[PDB]
């Protein structure tokens, strides 16, 4: 009200309303599902057009061979937060030699997220990010938000109504982490959660958009008729 | 009315922000007193550690700036301490710079040249504090000096700080209208804590255990505070006479 | 470059400067005119380090040009001469100094008199009735001296400097492939096609 | 009135509005406490499990800073994070410079100016946690809690979040009742007592326990993770005392 | 952090007013009374001390203030303002003059420099106007004595006497009556005494009132012997003492 | 530094600094441009208002940007020198990297972006300034004549005019210049610009400033006795 | 005031909103995509007839294989062709090669967002651009304020944007000829313009392989315009 | 954060005007009149001392007139202190011109330059311009004698006749109806003390309430000579005049 | 005086046939007259069907190879996964050398 002009104003609850404005973009943004078993990891992501004539804004990005995101919200600030792990990734493997670890990328996150925060004149970002891979520790699901808050998951969703597809995954959760060695039911689970988010519209052919990673799989982005095979 | 916001003037020719700072001063509770000897400066004030749950070792609002300086505050801890942070870094500046001790009364000056700037410069704010500055200076002897949020400061003959300043300043103001010197005529200084404590109570008219009171002296090239023992000594020589 | 003369006459600046450019054993060109005019009454010759020569020419050329325009005025060959040599003086002390010795030839239209000023790269400035740079001057300063009068003419002043310029040709290790000449008056600045 | 609108504002109390609005933020946060024992200090924080899609024991709250002070917090996690990263460059900064590991009443000076410094300026926020840090120096074992204002003392015993109230009367019957002191094992078990006593204030999510401990005979004066049967010995502990 | 008032806090109303200067002058007014009076062989600076406590020692607190050997000040408004103000003024007398010139500066050049930073805090970001008036007496050898005011806007003015700050309508008024042009410097020094006891309620003695003149050499008052040239500070600060004495001739 | 945002949208779409900078151009006194077949006249409104005047020291409102290049405005006098002086850096920076003089449409594409720059930039405010550029380009007979305003835009005119009762003037010229035929000579050119500003003006003495720019830097300012005579005949013609 | 990066409680930046409501202001531009070319073409809008139209540039040339239609404040638009002129010729220098059509508007897009307390506001000017590679063949972007783009099939901007995009739902399809794509972006610019179109206050311009981008000629376009008017007489 | 209190002195009103010039020039308007004249054979500079006192010393006073270098000199209007900073700047210009190109600045070169520095606080920077507005009176070997003004945006003009401060619509009528071109300094004299005798504020013109200089060629030969008056050369003149 | 400067001996050999090329060298590093390993490996597979070797002063070679592998990976991110062709490599590899002009690589590099 008087206390949502900028970044660095507490309300009198306590609340930051700037950063609550940011996350209220998150769910105007088209849904995107992510899970995991013990052997991979799936991102889905329903993608938007703007019209019959427009392309399907794409929501997936990858950060490294064993990392990457899929987005919801302000698509300019997923690029940057993208641009930033690509960057660590990147100085992880050129000084250390050293893949990043999932964990750790989802720390550097929230502590880049924060700054915009507590600081006047910049803004929060206004973008979700599900960030999945597969490090020393196995397979990984971080949800971020530009609160700065990041969790590590089993499985999660994003977006726009996004919390028919997370009930689903609660419900399934006993049965898709056991999903071992079997890249291809990892992501038809993956498609059957997604789908619980659907309204009037259904999934076609440039409308889908998946990404997977795991122990003898790279980060891989499948879209057009490479996702004909899950419709 | 954002003239009360920052430090510029209202039409009166006066600078809220800078008052503020003054009552934010007594938002401790605490009452501080100071008094000089032949041979030292003592230095007392009250002690209150409401939460049992705390450690009352740490729970301080007297500071050793220097070898020879000694700083009592009066307002929040936050504040005080960033005072005192700097105070410790600008004695230890100031030897190394010029080659010899930084006096008492020429760091209050400095601190309160610093707090000016806050008054005058909008984007600082004023400290809520205000700092009672004690030593026995090599040149001038025994002295006090107090700062303020105002950047106001000088030198005294004794001095009280808090709530109930006024009380206590009255007490001492009676008592060198006695005397006729602007000092207390004792050897020890032992026995000027003594006077402190006994003045202190006759003022504020309450009873103090080892652990009600915090107390600071300074001697020739060193400035000690007592510890609950030490005090403990002093209230039993008190109500022995 | 090479050599580069000066003479006040009565009515005029008469400027004299060679024209070849040398790269090691190899003469480059053999017609290079090393002037820039200032402005209309104003002529500068100039010579010294490669490079180094055209660019503070043309750089002192744009900023005449620029006050001409500013003020719709045209600087005295004094004023001119003055903000030359703090610009040498001044790059004297730099991180790379300018290696470059001038001649200013202008006419002053306000007095109604030619002047020449000779300035070289330490910024050092000197108004001269007669002037040259490096070794020039060495050769013909004794036939300046001896011929040279206040009162002569245009013509006297063109053939006092082909006397010059033929014991230049003569003692003169270095062929400097004879030399361009121009003249500043009143009427403005012109070249002798043949000489 | 607006006095409350911009940071670094003193009102006509003498109050910063701000760092109270900030503290409100905190008592929103989940319960963490802190228990200062014989020979060292004990952590622990009650983790809201908001889905069963938490993986469980991976989002970790409690972080140590150097390889002897232990760190947790109340209120937006981030602005602990922060903190805490500030808290590391302090201590490996001292340690350069001086050899030896940072004391804990230098570490704790060296937060509360950085935390006080946002109170300075309405061009920052004020810190939006409480921070509950600690461990073993030369001196012994140190306990300290530091509030959004940059304001800190030392503590026996400390609390904060939304169960902060129980936590602290459950923190005053162990002063009372043990005045020789407690031993680092039976720090931890109370520890986990407190938080799940504590969590009566946040009943209606299920939640997940996590402690850390510094101790000079049990831990070397290095801060670690209690893990295993011992976390789970403190939890049947914890569990037969509720019921 | 850094500082994001980059823009003026002094900036004119529709009136044409600069309100923050007015507002300064105002803070001038309610301050304590000072004064100066220019005689032929010298000048008179003089103000109460206004003391905060009787506890309070009164002499470490120096309302009047030497600049140079030949300059002192005395101020009405702000204490805190006028003391950073005296402390950038020695500075400025010496960096700005003394290290160029090798010697200290003229009365006027140096009042032009107090003067100029006192307009950039009225122009400058992110700064109030120092609320203080200065009276400013001194002497030099071109311009012999002389005495001027500066007012937080950084103008200044010469006087041949003058007040500032509480009582300062009724002093002008007092001295208007009493100056002439051929006033010796005790005769001065009698004259503000007798100007000062109007604004003064309490106490009225050599511990209550700060005087200072500007006048003779005092070769005594140098420190050192053997260069003829150097002859001693025409600035002196007059004793407790010293200022009973003329008391009792009142 | 100052960095405010001072040029900003509106909710409408409408940055409303860069349009109450196009106010005060409609403030400044009255300029017009007309272009022949082989020249292009800049005439100058001067307010009689002002008596007094130093005619020969006073900033006069036609500017030679280079020798072959001029520039007039309407709108705040003090902010049209700033762009200028801009403009004659950039005109010698020219002919000193490229070895020409510059376009006339080159200098107006480059004053154009100052204009543009200071609406998108903090700390500072947009030029109340609209620019009429003029001259020949380089061994090139073909006259050109273009505008400039606040917010950045320019485009080339066969005749245009800006400032004060600019709407009345640009009436008159939009139904007495002929695009087929432009005024064949500098006679022609010259009238056509002292009628059009007739038409606002008032009194036709010392109120009317003419400047005339023909090809090849021959680039010349009328006398008031000149000017006076075009006067005459115009009206002369007009009783009837 | 307020933040000029600012949320609303929508989750919207006021500013890039804003900027929106300009675009909406500025005159009429349309591309249509084909697998014979890509075509631009504007609306002049001069404000007086004695404005040289010709003048007007509201298409632009980025390279030899790219080009560029604008709409809204125009003058914006300058700094931002100027970018990516030099992305692409940069992009030339470093890879001996032609840079991807996506790849010149993703470097446009990232200036979008570069706005705070870099320049002041948002850019106030939409732009269409359009181009071809090797890899992706012929493509158009519609490049906006907020850094987003999509890619379409064909797309118009300004102020008859709406009532356009319908008119070219209905009529694209995936096998149109570059002929045919000129002469419906002169019927849907005649259809939105307020004066009567005709070779003067519009501007038609293509992208092929072959030739590379190229505006076309006033007389090239009046045979277009001619074109039109008598097949729309045919029935 | 501190855009809160920003006041935005450099912004246009709807109306297309700068709101700090116009209130600088509000302000400005009460200021002690200065009069400028230009005549054949030298200038005068005439300017009003605002409401003084007996006490004030006269003859080491200075709020009006300043020299800028031997050739030229200026009357102040508006804030004094605002002047002095940039009367200073002036000199220092005047000065860099005189090393640069060895020859004495132009005076429209000064002016021009002065005039640039407070544009520049119109258009950037967020503070408030300088409440001063100048007479400059000058002389150089291309125009000889000139006249210019300038106020707080930074616009200059150049004048034969022209006042500054207090009562410029009166003032400027008077100067208007009595100036002629032939005129000499004597007269212009007369008609400067005149016109501040008719438009003053004050009951009566006198010695004390009164600023003065002229800039002459009525130097020993073809060179130009700057007098700033004394109190008793301004009050004989006044007497010569006729107005006491 | 520091020369920071090395000479790691190695020799390498490039051929282009019809359809296919091959990048050979020696597997010895040295300094001087000593053999610091018999194996040590100096070509290199960099992505998109290209191989490279920087033949000289081993670190330098090493930085080269390092900084043009990573070019390659930030050319699919910036591009959309295009395949960097010989020839762009090549002048890729042309703006790497040159940004060190006035403190060079010491390799002598083929791909
Ligand atoms: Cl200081
Ligand atoms: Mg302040
Ligand atoms: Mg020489």
């Amino acid at each position: 009200n008087n206390y949502d002009g900028d970044t660095v104003t507490f309300s009198p609850t306590g609340r930051l309303f700037q950063v609550e404005y940011a996350l209220e973009a998150i769910k105007q943004g088209s849904v995107t599902v992510g899970l995991r078993s013990n052997t991979h990891a799936v991102l889905v992501a329903l993608k938007r057009n703007a019209d019959e004539l427009s392309s399907y804004q794409k929501k997936i990005i990858k950060c490294d061979e064993h990392m990457g995101l899929s987005l919801a919200g302000l698509a300019p600030d997923a690029r940057v937060l993208s641009n930033y792990l690509r960057q660590q990734c990147n100085y992880s493997s050129l000084v250390f030699n050293r893949k990043l670890a999932v964990e750790r990328a989802g720390h550097l996150l929230c502590d880049k997220a924060q700054k915009n925060t507590q600081s006047y004149g910049g803004r929060p970002y206004g973008v979700g990010l599900l960030i999945i891979g597969y490090d020393k520790s196995g397979a990984h699901l971080l949800e971020f938000q530009p609160s700065g808050n990041v969790t590590e998951l089993y499985g999660t969703a994003i977006g726009a109504r996004s919390q028919g597809a997370k009930t689903y995954l609660e419900r399934t959760l006993d049965t898709f982490i056991k999903i071992d060695g079997n890249p291809d039911e990892l992501i038809k689970a993956g498609v059957e959660a997604i789908s619980q988010s659907l309204r009037d519209e259904s999934l076609t052919v440039d409308n889908l958009s998946i990404a997977i990673v795991g122990k003898d799989t790279p980060f891989t982005i499948y879209d057009g008729e490479a996702v004909a095979k899950y419709i | 009315g954002y003239d009360r916001h920052i430090t510029i003037f209202s039409p009166e020719g006066r600078l809220y922000q800078v008052e503020y700072a003054f009552k934010a001063t007594n938002q401790t509770n605490i009452n501080s007193l100071a008094v000089r000897g032949k041979d030292c400066t003592v230095v007392i004030s009250q002690k209150k550690v409401p939460d049992k749950l705390l450690d009352p070792t740490t729970v301080s609002y007297i500071f050793c700036i220097s070898r020879t300086i000694g700083m009592v505050v009066n307002g929040p801890i936050p504040d005080a301490r960033n005072a005192a942070l700097r105070a410790k870094a600008e004695a230890a500046e100031f030897r190394y710079k010029y080659g010899y001790d930084m006096p008492c009364d020429v760091l209050a000056k400095r601190m309160a040249n610093l707090s000016q700037i806050y008054t005058q410069r909008a984007y600082m704010r004023p400290l809520g504090v205000i700092l009672t500055f004690v030593s026995v200076d090599e040149e001038l002897g025994p002295s006090i000096y107090k700062t303020d949020p105002a950047g106001y400061y000088v030198g005294y003959k004794a001095t009280a700080t808090g709530p109930k300043q006024q009380e206590i300043t009255t007490n001492l103001e009676n008592h060198f209208k006695k005397s006729k010197i602007d000092h207390i005529n004792e050897e020890s200084w032992e026995k000027v804590v003594e006077f402190a404590i006994t003045h202190m109570i006759d003022a504020l008219g309450t009873e103090f255990s080892k652990n009600d009171l915090e107390v600071g002296v300074a001697t020739k090239d060193k400035f000690f505070t007592l510890s609950a023992e030490n005090i403990e000594e002093r209230l039993v020589a008190i109500a022995e006479q | 470059m090479d050599i580069i003369l000066g003479i006040r006459v009565q009515d005029s600046v008469i400027l004299a400067s060679s024209k070849a450019v040398t790269r090691g054993i190899s003469v480059l060109k053999d017609s290079d005119d090393k002037t820039r005019q200032l402005s209309p009454h104003t002529l500068m010759s100039f010579a010294g380090e490669a490079g180094d020569t055209v660019q503070f020419a043309e750089y002192i050329q744009a900023n005449i040009q620029l006050y001409s325009i500013r003020e719709d005025y045209e600087l005295s060959p004094q004023a001119v001469s003055s903000f030359v040599r703090q610009e040498l003086a001044k790059s004297i002390r730099s991180r790379r100094p300018y290696q470059v010795n001038v001649l200013i030839g202008g006419y002053d239209k306000k007095k109604n008199k030619p002047e020449l000023y000779q300035i070289d790269y330490l910024g050092t400035k000197v108004e001269l009735p007669y002037g040259a740079h490096g070794y020039s001057g060495f050769y013909t300063f004794s036939l300046l001296d001896h011929h040279y009068r206040p009162d002569m003419t245009t013509e006297e002043g063109l053939d006092l400097l082909k006397l010059c310029v033929q014991e230049l040709e003569k003692r003169m290790p270095m062929d400097f492939k004879g030399v361009i000449v121009k003249i500043v008056d009143k009427d403005g600045i012109r070249q002798v096609d043949d000489f | 009135t607006g006095y409350d609108l911009s940071n670094s504002v003193f009102s006509p109390d003498g109050r910063n509005f701000q760092v109270e609005y900030a503290v409100k933020a905190v008592e929103n946060g989940t319960t963490s406490i802190g228990i200062k024992c014989n020979d060292g200090v004990v952590f622990a924080v009650e983790k809201l499990i908001t889905s069963k899609l938490l993986v469980p024991q991976k989002n970790v709250k409690i972080q140590v800073v150097d390889r002897h002070i232990g760190c947790v917090y109340s209120g937006l996690i981030p602005d602990g994070r922060h903190l805490v990263n500030r808290g590391r460059e302090e201590a490996a900064s001292f340690k350069k410079l001086y050899k030896t590991p940072i004391p804990i009443p230098a570490f704790a000076d060296r937060l509360g100016q950085y935390v006080q410094a946002h109170t300075l300026y309405n061009s920052v926020r004020p810190f939006g946690v409480s921070t509950i840090f600690g461990g073993v120096d030369k001196n012994g074992a140190h306990l300290y809690m530091l509030e959004p204002s940059g304001s800190y003392w030392g503590y026996k015993g400390a609390a904060t979040g939304k169960g902060r109230q129980s936590a602290k009367a459950e923190l005053e019957k162990l002063v009372d009742h043990h005045p020789e002191g407690l031993s680092a094992r039976e720090a931890v078990k109370q520890a986990a007592k407190i938080i799940y006593l504590a969590h009566e204030d946040n009943k209606e999510k299920d939640f997940e326990l996590e402690i850390s401990w510094c101790s000079l005979s049990e831990t070397n004066g290095l801060h670690k993770f209690v893990k295993g049967d011992l976390l789970q010995e403190a939890i049947d502990f914890a569990q037969k005392e509720i019921n | 952090m850094t500082d994001r008032y980059s823009f003026s806090l002094t900036t004119f109303s529709p009136s044409g007013k600069l309100g923050q200067i007015d507002y300064a002058l105002t803070a001038v007014k309610q301050g304590v009374t000072s004064l100066g009076i220019k005689a032929t062989n010298g000048v008179v600076i003089a103000t109460e001390k206004k003391s905060s406590s009787p506890l309070a020692m009164s002499e470490t607190l120096s309302k009047v203030s030497l600049l140079t050997p030949d300059i002192g000040a005395v101020y009405s408004g702000m204490g805190p303002d006028y003391r950073v103000l005296v402390d950038k003024s020695r500075k400025v007398a010496h960096t700005s003059y003394k290290r160029i010139y090798g010697e200290y500066p003229p009365t006027k050049l140096l009042v032009s420099e107090v003067a100029k930073i006192m307009q950039e805090a009225t122009q400058s970001g992110g700064v109030r106007p120092f609320g203080v008036s200065l009276l400013i007496a001194g002497h030099d050898e071109f311009n012999g004595f002389s005495l001027y005011q500066v007012d937080p806007s950084g103008s200044y003015f010469p006087w041949k006497a003058t007040a500032i700050g509480k009582g300062s309508v009724a002093a002008k008024t007092f001295l208007e009556k009493r100056w002439n042009d051929e006033l010796e410097l005790e005769d001065a020094i009698h004259i503000a005494l007798l100007t000062l006891k109007e604004s003064v309620e309490g106490e009225f003695n050599g511990d209550t009132i700060e005087l200072a003149i500007i006048g003779d050499e005092n070769p005594d008052l140098l420190g050192y012997t053997g260069i003829p040239t150097d002859k001693g500070p025409r600035f002196r600060k007059l004793t407790s003492q010293e200022i009973n004495d003329r008391l009792e001739a009142l | 530094g100052y960095d405010r945002a001072l040029s900003i949208f509106s909710p409408d779409g409408h940055i409303f600094q860069v349009e109450y900078a196009l106010e005060a151009v409609k403030r400044g006194t009255c300029a017009v441009g007309v272009k022949g077949k082989n020249c292009v006249v800049l005439g100058c409104e001067r307010r009689s208002t002002l008596k007094l005047q130093d005619t020969r020291i006073t900033p006069s409102k036609v500017s030679k940007i280079d020798s072959h290049v001029v520039l007039s405005f309407s709108g705040l006098n003090a902010d049209s020198r700033i762009l200028i002086e801009k403009a004659r850096v950039e005109a010698q920076s020219h002919r000193l990297t490229l070895e020409d003089p510059v376009t006339v449409e080159y200098l107006t594409r480059y004053v154009a972006g100052v204009q543009q720059r200071y609406t998108q930039s903090g700390g500072v405010r947009p030029f109340g300034v609209s620019t009429l550029i003029a001259g020949f380009d380089p061994r090139d007979d073909e006259p050109k004549l273009y505008q400039t305003e606040p917010s950045g835009i320019y485009s080339s005119w066969s005749a245009q005019t800006i400032g004060r009762n600019s709407k009345t003037v640009r009436e008159f010229l939009e139904k007495n210049y002929d695009r087929k035929e432009p005024p064949a000579t500098v006679e022609e050119c010259v009238k056509l610009t002292v009628r059009s500003l007739l038409e606002v003006v008032q009194t036709g003495a010392k109120n009317i400033e003419i400047t005339v720019v023909k090809p090849d830097s021959d680039i010349v300012a009328l006398s008031s006795e000149e000017i006076n005579q075009y006067v005459t005949q115009i009206e002369q013609e007009k009783q009837e | 005031d307020r933040g000029v990066s600012t949320f609303s409680p929508e989750g919207r930046l006021f500013q890039v909103e804003y900027s929106l409501e300009a675009i909406k202001l500025g005159s009429t531009a349309i591309g249509i995509a084909t697998k014979e070319g890509v075509v631009l073409g504007v609306e002049k809008r001069a404000t007086s007839p004695l404005l040289e139209s010709d003048s007007i540039e509201k298409i632009v040339e980025i390279d030899r294989h790219i080009g560029c239609a604008m709409s809204g404040l125009t003058a914006d638009a300058r700094s931002m062709i100027e970018h990516a002129r030099t992305a692409a010729v940069t992009h030339n220098l470093y890879y001996d090669e032609d840079i991807n059509v996506e790849s010149l508007t993703q470097s446009v897009c990232d200036l979008a967002l570069r706005f705070g307390e870099l320049m002041s506001r948002p850019f106030g000017v939409a732009l269409l651009i359009a181009g071809h590679d090797a890899d992706d063949g012929y493509q158009l972007f519609h490049a906006e304020p907020s850094g987003t783009f999509y890619r379409y099939n064909a797309k118009a901007i300004g102020s008859g944007s709406e009532g356009a995009q319908a008119e070219l739902l209905n009529e694209w399809h995936s096998s149109l000829t570059l002929k045919e794509a000129e002469l419906l972006v002169l019927k849907i610019l005649k259809q939105v313009m307020e004066e009567k179109l005709d070779e003067n206050n519009a501007q038609l311009s293509c992208i092929t392989k072959q030739d590379g981008f190229k505006i076309y000629d006033n007389e090239k376009t009046a045979e277009l315009i001619k074109e039109l008017k008598e097949k729309e007489a045919a029935e | 954060g501190s855009r809160r209190y920003d006041s935005r002195t450099t912004i246009f009103s709807p109306e297309g005007r700068l709101y700090q010039v116009e209130y600088a020039l509000e302000s400005i308007s009460h200021a002690g009149t200065a009069i400028g004249i230009m005549a054949s054979d030298g200038i005068v500079l005439a300017a009003e001392r605002k409401v003084t006192s007996t006490l004030l010393e006269q003859d080491t006073s200075t709020e009006k007139l300043y020299k800028l270098n031997d050739k030229i000199a200026v009357a102040v209007a508006g804030l004094t202190a605002d002047a002095e900073i940039l009367i200073n700047t002036a000199r220092i210009h005047a000065q860099n011109y005189l090393k640069t190109y060895n020859e004495d600045i132009p005076v429209e070169i000064l002016v021009r330059r002065l005039s640039d520095i407070k544009q520049g606080y119109t258009q950037h920077g967020g503070l408030r311009p300088f409440g001063v507005s100048f007479i400059y009176a000058g002389y150089d070997d291309r125009y000889g004698y000139q006249l210019y003004t300038s106020n707080p945006s930074g616009n200059y003009t150049g004048w034969k006749a022209i006042s500054v401060g207090a009562n410029t619509s009166a003032a400027q009528t008077l100067l208007q109806m009595d100036y002629k071109d032939d005129m000499k300094v004597d007269d212009a004299i007369e008609l400067a003390l005149k016109t501040l005798s008719k438009t003053t504020d004050s009951s009566a013109l006198t010695y004390d309430r009164l600023e003065f200089a002229t800039i002459r060629k009525g130097a020993n030969d073809g060179e130009v000579y700057q007098k700033i008056f004394k109190p008793q050369e301004i009050k004989d003149i006044l007497v010569k005049t006729g107005i006491t | 005086q520091f020369n920071p400067y090395g000479d790691n001996g190695g020799t390498i050999l490039g051929i282009a046939g019809e359809d296919f090329a091959v990048l050979a060298g020696d597997t010895r590093n040295i300094t001087d007259y000593s053999i610091n390993s018999r194996y040590e490996p100096k070509v290199f597979d960099c992505g998109d069907n290209i191989v490279m070797s920087a033949n000289g002063f081993a670190a330098d070679g090493d930085a080269l190879v390092k900084r043009f592998k990573n070019s390659v990976k930030w050319y699919h991110f910036d591009h959309n996964d295009k395949k960097l062709s010989i020839n762009s490599a090549a002048r890729n590899i042309q703006h790497l050398l040159y940004s060190r002009r006035f403190f060079p690589y010491y390799v002598y590099n083929i791909i």
